[PDB]
């Protein structure tokens, strides 16, 4: 149970 | 050799895709329950085997069989990914005032590897991102 | 957030993880001597967590979340202990680990909600 | 074998 959030994405 | 910069895959079986709302940026936890959410809609509700083709730069759904792209995501586009045992859920769209994503759930026993190796896909384009533009 | 499961059934507590064990075997020996389960979906949120009889879709249980206290999968069965004083639920499902997992998550947001709303930031 | 406890009880126990 991981989950990784791409934060390169939050600035489009 | 084929290295993250140059792309690499794994073999996973297509479940089905799936469309909710999100905040901005919600919590890891809120996340996980969304990836959850995508889980039960999908199982509540039943098969195509395909290659996951993870890159730096772009997430691609082949056709296993026929190698013919079935899906190609610029991987700014997705916002979170994550590994529920055998399950992988994929999804795309302070922070984007954003709401309508789209989550791709898919069974492979490289569900740890996948979400591994796209998070570390983050990772390099995020680091390539702010070290580009200044910051 | 919604699974099946089938019901087994229910005992009563007037060391968690050891009372849900003692609860999945006080049901085991009930359904041991009855033998020789009904099916239901569960439906998880942040605000409770209800039973719905897969057939009739009728609200078997409805707990709001906050009387939930502890829950656990062992295996193959879930464990839900809500608020005799204490009242332990026994499910037996094939997806038994994520229902466990996503109420588990359900308890984290529900208490990021709740710090939230007492000006504590979370 | 997997257990998890809601931190939020405590406060309407």
């Amino acid at each position: 149970q991981n989950g990784y959030e791409n934060p390169t994405y939050k600035f489009f | 050799m084929e290295d993250l910069i140059d792309g690499i895959i794994f073999a996973a079986n297509y479940l089905g895709s799936t469309q909710l709302l999100s905040d901005k940026t919600p919590s890891k936890n809120v996340r996980m329950m969304q990836a959850q959410e995508a889980v039960s809609r999908i199982k509540m509700a039943q098969m195509t085997e395909v290659d996951l083709f993870i890159l730096t730069q772009r997430i691609k759904v082949l056709n296993a069989d026929t190698q013919e792209t079935m899906m190609d995501h610029p991987l700014r586009t997705i916002s979170y990914i994550a590994d529920i045992g055998n399950i992988v859920v994929l999804m795309a769209r302070d922070g984007k005032r954003q709401y309508k994503m789209i989550c791709h759930v898919f069974e492979s026993e490289d569900a740890q590897l996948i979400a591994q190796s796209i998070g570390q896909a983050f990772s390099v384009a995020y680091q390539e991102f702010l070290r580009a533009n200044g910051i």
